[PDB]
RNA sequence: UAUGUAUAAAAAUAGAGUCCUGUAUCGUAGAAGAUGGGCGAUGGUUG
RNA sequence: UCUAGUGGGCCAUUUUUGGUAAGCAGAACUGGCGAUGCGGGAUGAACCGAACGUGAGGUUAAGGUGCCGGAAUGUACGCUCAUCAGACACCAGAAAAGGUGUUAGUUCGAACUAGCCCUGAAAAUGGAUGGCGCUUAAGCGUACUACCCAUACCUCACCGUCUGGGUUAAGAAGCUCAGACGAGUAGGCAGGCGUGGAGGUUUGUGACGAAGCCUUGGGCGUGAGCCUGGGUCGAACAGCCUCUAGUG
RNA sequence: GUACGUGAAAUUGCUGAAAGGGAAGCAUUGGAAAUCAGUCUUAUAGGUCAGCAUCAGUUUUCGGGGGCGGAAAAAGAAUAAGGGAAGGUGGCUGUUUAUAGCCCUUGUUGUAAUACGUCCACUGGGGACUGAGGACUGCGGCUUGCCAAGGAUGCUGACAUAAUGGU
């Protein structure tokens, strides 16, 4: 219930662990979630609902951005059907520089610009999103409320 | 037949199969229609609070 | 083709009507006892509730170090294992039979939920000398159909109200193989219930025990 | 519950068994424990009874080669270690390796006199013994059964206390300056509704 | 239905570790004072019928096939009808020539060989 | 866990006694089963009526009428010991009869090593007049100006950082 | 440097045992700050891992990890029970485990 | 075996220098922590 | 119907005989041990709980939760201070009488009656509440929750036995569905494994390496055992059906 | 190579590997090191290990709503009366609500509430183990198709590895 769209949640696992991101829409199993890429550098990704902590931070207005174009086929990888993989040239491929179609670039830019006005309106949210969540000495997760 | 025993209490479909009456049961019925005429004789009260 | 299903549908409706009548009988009897108690209290007299005719007996001691008389009696009660339960009529012959095995069994008055939950969760029938779960009404049809017991709810009514066919219904029911009680027994299990133990007659507290063992 | 890399325990006013049981469980948990000021440890019961108990301990020895027989250590740190050793499975490699995580000393040597020393409420005499119950100190018990460095520790502890007191006055002055400059900041009220 | 084994370690004979005249092959202890026969705690366990494996996966190799001993090409053609149930296994005493003939027949029959290499 | 029970019963009707007398007792037991058991125990020893030839005609639980008023209860008991020749009268200050009886049971067990079977409670009564109280400690609690320091302060988290103040 | 550690420190106490019989399949884990079964209810189902370092670099990494899940509480003091994919070695008594914050439900 | 490898009064307990423990204080925002700029301070962390 | 083994017994409860006594001799009823593991009693043939196929999960018995040791340094009210306290049945042993010990009670300051403690109490290698230790207990009495875990109970998977229901469309000596159960010495019976020789059989293996032997290799079976890779070797040997015995 | 076919075990020397604080050996479980095979590689379907979802069976753990029962809880509150004494308030050690109050009895609000007992074929979460069977049959529900109804599928990713597993 707490994973409403527009909520600020903390990524627990993955390469973006500890980042704070803004939930856009609820997919069938996961959350199509992204922090404003100009803020924390987290592009649009699916994140399983078991790997987020829904914080009690004030909600972000995400009604003004279309979310129906984010589907399983939208985020799906390419078919392989073959055991042969991996190469130094393969690692040189993909990457942010190659692949990453300009259509994906434009959507990320569009949704990013649409979410700036809300986070600028609410004070101390831009720095809150840019920061990274972390546990310190004497912090008990079953006590603290997010 | 009957490879697995399904508990009727925890399985509504199996409960329906065994009991074609759970569909209309109505367990909670307001019986005291908000009136409650207390009935305890004075002799009973004296014996209760005796000694 | 469809005649069998047409007859089966009205058979199912008849089962529903009989179960509806049984629930009305339970409610009417329970309310009748309450009103009689209230009127006796209001008028200053005493009204004694009827002595239980149905009893639920649970074996609590293992199969080791038991005298021959008690061992035979629990064999006649079909309580051959620890944590085994049976429904039994309460009369002069039974009361003295349970007196002998007081240290090895605990018995008390079962209520409607105890009987119903036992027969639904742990209800098994003795069909062709086999322990067949009561997963369908047709199983009781084939075993107690000639006794006018047509459904699980009819079987519950026979057990709960102790009808004329209690013996056949009770013998059809395979003895209940209950689990160990959640929360544990009392500190010393093999005293008498009056002494803070758990053997012997425990009146309505067999219900609290059965809820734990289910 | 909390895990520290090393725990320095001020053994003053603590009960021998109550502290040894707490320490022994912590050592088996994989935590390094240092116990300081073992000469101030307390034991329930009057001294004479405790002295007789230790004299009973001295009686145990091998009838051949007492050098094989039980080694009766007199130092208060060694008495505390003996109590802990009887609470650890020391014949086993697990309980033996848990012993070298324990370092009981008399007084507070230089490496530990500059470190925070926590106490165990579950083992404190004031919180455990009814007032008016006689008790003895391991330091005095040791000094009568053979320990011969009682007054040296007392002198060195007195000097350490003076030095620690002078440090505390310096820390108090610094903290007083910080507290005085604390209230001047306007943020102190901006943090008020947050409970800080 | 995946292949599972109830037990993987063998049943060695009691004290076969301590005495060389006592081989490891299992022997039922008949002693009047045997700890293993009386099944004391910590002692070694004895073969029981409860240890038996599933009738469906019994005798099957981890790859799901049953090794079948083969002497010549006639034994390979016996596995013509069951290349998906039995795998041919050439005997020890088969010469190099007949071995090559067996493997070539097994490949043509599409029958796996457990000791092809 | 005790509960005060009023149990009324009588012997079964017979030709010799068409109208048997009804005997009622107020007795404390953890549940109704023990209450009836003790009730037959006392009748069996006094009036020649067995549970076999008798019947419980009424069972009732008595709740304290004024549980929010501090009272003094005087209890007469027939203590049974190694010699078994003992009558005790004790006074306990409590707010309910059940609480006073439970306090009596613990006190007898602690001081005289008496079990639930050894003790039988002859009578529990409420002492309303202060001058009727003969126990010095109860009268000390009846001192108008009663006031005393809080005893046994005692106040997981092992390894506290500071020495406890354990004071006021 | 305090911008990491998204897990909770824990210590491997022992195996599920009686006085004389152990069950290596299930481990007893003591989570820091958890002092009762009510607190342990939060940590039920979390992923607890044992991290260790070895000489040979499998996957070109010096660190190996044994994964596991918290199953149920143990006792009244907040210790829990864990099932690991490979049972924990008996030498890891008193070793430190890492209880991640996922699978989350908060 | 580390993930903040953070914390130094002595005391008494029918008293201590406000108390009724540290759930506190110190530290904590930045590609595992980037590249630039404007104001403010003349402090802070570190070779 | 035919036949094996046995025809030395022992312990506990209660009843009891002879006996100064006995871990003594002799009986009566029941349960155990012998023949029987497992959890608890520190440890122990018969004590307490529970009786055992291979495992997973859950829950319990007796007993326990300061540490050793899995589990509350729990809650409530008390008693106890012991110059060698106390600490759980069987059980590892103690008495009369006492106390300017203390806490309570009963009766006329006094006599008492009851609990705890102490005295009575008195041995020989150093030493045992199991150890450490424990004193508003981690002792003793009582109540109350939470918790720990047996091969016991419960659900499930698999193995075997037995039992019952099907199967003329399926090595019918086959196939298929279902339930219950699983300790074992002396002893019985059944089905299998392995060894030497004989009749039949396999277009059987083999000097391009039979048999045998060694092997930090691989596979099958509950097991007896079988198969196989590598090495060594040098002339024979095996599977199936049956026969036989100087067969483990 | 006549100390001659094959050349076993006991026992022995050398080499390599590891262990060793008053025995050793053994069983269970995993780490470490060594070693190895299956499997895939292919012909929409399939190899190894994982994560979530929706289900089923078993169980555990928190929470909510409701019905019924008892002296139709006992109490209590507010509000009307009577009576009472104190461990005595104001007034002067003594008295009877005053410049505090308490207790006892009775009515009204009241058909009060809460606790306890009990039941719901009432309901909201969290965790764990298990997936046996293999076209269709049945008993049910829904509306002919569907369904949690006679035992697990669905959607994905990583690795295709010594990964899992074996020794």
């Amino acid at each position: 219930a707490s994973l409403a769209p527009g909520t600020v949640c903390i990524l627990l696992a993955g390469r973006f662990r500890g980042k704070r991101v803004v939930v856009l829409s609820q997919l069938e199993d996961t959350l199509v979630v992204t922090g404003p890429y100009k803020v924390n550098g987290v592009p649009i990704r699916r994140v399983n609902h078991r790997y987020v902590i829904a914080t009690s931070a004030p909600k972000i207005d995400v009604s003004g951005v279309s979310v129906e174009k984010f589907t399983k086929a939208y985020f799906a990888k390419q078919k392989r059907s073959g055991p042969v993989k991996k190469d130094e040239a393969f690692f040189a491929e993909n990457a942010p520089k190659n692949a990453l179609p300009a259509e994906r670039i434009a959507d990320q830019k569009a949704v990013d610009a649409k979410l700036l006005p809300a986070i600028k309106a609410i004070p101390n949210m831009k720095e809150y999103l840019a920061a990274s969540f972390a546990l310190s000495n004497g912090d008990r997760p079953h006590l603290m409320k997010f | 037949a009957h490879v697995q025993k399904k508990n009727p209490l925890k399985n509504k479909a199996v409960l329906s199969r065994l009991n074609p009456y759970a569909k209309a049961y109505k367990a909670n019925v307001k019986i005291n229609s908000e009136k409650t005429p207390k009935a305890a004789g004075e002799k009973f009260l004296s014996v209760l609070h005796e000694n | 083709a469809a005649e069998k299903k047409s007859a089966r549908q009205k058979k199912r409706e008849l089962i529903a009507k009989r179960a509806e009548a049984y629930e009305a009988e339970y409610r009417a009897a329970e309310r009748e006892q309450i009103e009689l108690a209230r009127k006796a209290r209001a008028e200053g007299n005493y009204f004694v509730p009827h002595e239980p005719k149905l009893i639920f007996v649970v074996r609590i001691r293992g199969i080791n170090n038991i005298p021959p008389k008690a061992r035979k009696i629990m064999q006649l009660l079909r309580l051959l294992q620890i944590n085994n339960g049976i429904f039994v009529k309460f009369n002069k012959a039974i009361k003295e039979m349970l007196q002998v095995v007081e240290p090895y069994v605990t018995y008390g008055i079962p209520n409607h939920k105890t009987v119903r939950e036992l027969i639904y969760k742990r209800g098994f029938g003795k069909v062709n000398k086999q322990r067949i779960p009561l997963s369908d009404n047709a199983i009781i049809e084939a075993a107690l159909g000639k006794y006018s017991i047509l459904s699980v709810e009819d079987l519950i009514h026979e057990i709960y109200t102790v009808g004329p066919n209690f013996k056949q219904a009770a013998n059809f029911l395979w003895p209940f193989k209950l689990s160990s009680p959640l929360g544990g027994w009392r500190e010393r299990k093999f005293k008498h219930f009056i002494e803070g133990g758990d053997a012997g007659k425990r009146d309505e507290h067999i219900n609290g025990l059965v809820q734990k063992m289910l | 519950s909390e895990f520290q890399k090393v725990v320095v325990i001020d053994a003053k006013g603590h009960l021998l068994g109550r502290l040894a049981s707490v320490v022994a469980k912590q050592l088996l948990g994989g935590q390094k424990v240092v116990v300081v000021r073992c000469e101030e440890l307390n034991i329930s019961g009057h001294f004479f009874r405790n002295k007789l108990k230790y004299l009973a301990y001295l009686r145990k020895a091998c009838r051949y080669n007492p050098s094989r027989g039980a080694f009766h250590f007199r130092a208060p740190s060694r008495i505390f270690q003996k109590a802990v050793r009887g609470m650890l499975p020391h014949k086993t490699a697990r309980g033996q390796a848990a012993l070298e995580h324990l370092q009981a000393v008399e007084g507070i040597p230089p490496p530990f006199d500059k470190q925070k020393r926590v106490v165990v409420p579950a083992a404190l005499r004031v919180l455990r013994l009814k007032p008016g119950r006689k008790y003895c100190t391991v330091g005095r018990l040791s000094s009568e059964v053979g320990w011969k460095y009682n007054d040296i520790v007392a002198k060195l502890e007195e000097r350490r206390k003076v030095k620690s007191a002078a440090f505390y006055q310096a820390k108090l002055a610094k903290q007083k300056k910080i507290a005085s400059a604390k209230e001047a900041s306007p943020v102190n009220q901006k943090l008020s509704q947050f409970g800080y | 239905v995946n292949i599972i084994k109830k037990r993987t370690k063998p049943f060695k004979r009691h004290q076969s570790d301590r005495f060389k005249r006592v081989g490891e092959s299992w022997r039922k202890p008949r002693g009047i004072d045997s700890c293993v026969r009386r099944r004391f705690r910590g002692t070694i366990s004895m073969p029981k019928i409860g240890y038996g494996n599933n009738k469906k996966t019994r005798y099957c190799m981890p790859n799901g096939l049953k090794a079948f001993l083969v002497r010549n090409v006639s034994d390979v053609e016996l596995l013509l009808m069951h290349n998906k149930t039995y795998a041919a296994e050439i005997a020890g005493n088969v010469s190099a020539r007949k071995r090559v003939e067996i493997v070539e027949k097994a490949r043509a029959l599409g029958v796996k060989v457990t000791n092809a290499g | 866990a005790l509960k005060e029970y009023q149990v009324v019963g009588r012997k079964v009707p017979t030709e010799h006694e068409p109208v048997p007398k009804l005997f009622r007792m107020r007795l404390f037991a953890p549940n109704e089963s023990v209450a009836k058991s003790r009730y037959w125990y006392f009748l069996k020893m006094i009036n020649k009526v067995k549970k076999a030839t008798g019947e419980i005609v009424a069972i009732n639980e008595i709740s304290e009428p004024k549980p929010l008023k501090a009272k003094v209860f005087g209890i007469w008991i027939r203590y049974d010991s190694r010699s078994g020749t003992h009558n005790m009268y004790k006074e306990f200050r409590d707010t309910t009869r059940v609480g006073a009886v439970e306090a009596m049971y613990a006190d007898m067990a602690a001081r005289h090593r008496a079990r639930f079977r050894s003790i039988r409670i002859l009578k529990v009564v409420e002492v309303e007049k202060k001058e009727d109280v003969r126990r010095n400690y109860v009268k000390q609690l009846l001192n108008p100006h009663l006031k005393f320091p809080l005893p046994h302060r005692r106040t997981k988290k092992v390894f506290a950082p500071h020495r406890p103040s354990t004071f006021y | 440097a305090q911008g990491h550690r998204l897990y909770v420190k824990a210590k491997h106490l022992s195996f599920q045992r009686s006085k004389h019989v152990i069950h290596p399949g299930t481990s007893i884990v003591k989570i820091e700050g958890c002092d009762s079964k009510e607190e342990a209810q939060f940590y039920l189902g979390k992923r607890v891992c044992y991290v260790y370092k070895s000489s040979k670099a499998v996957r070109g990494s010096k660190i190996r990890v044994i994964w596991g899940t918290i199953a149920r509480p143990h006792g009244n003091s907040g210790a829990v029970r864990a099932r690991f994919v490979h049972n924990l070695p008996a030498k890891t008594f008193g070793s430190s485990l890492r209880v991640m914050l996922y699978p989350s439900n908060i």
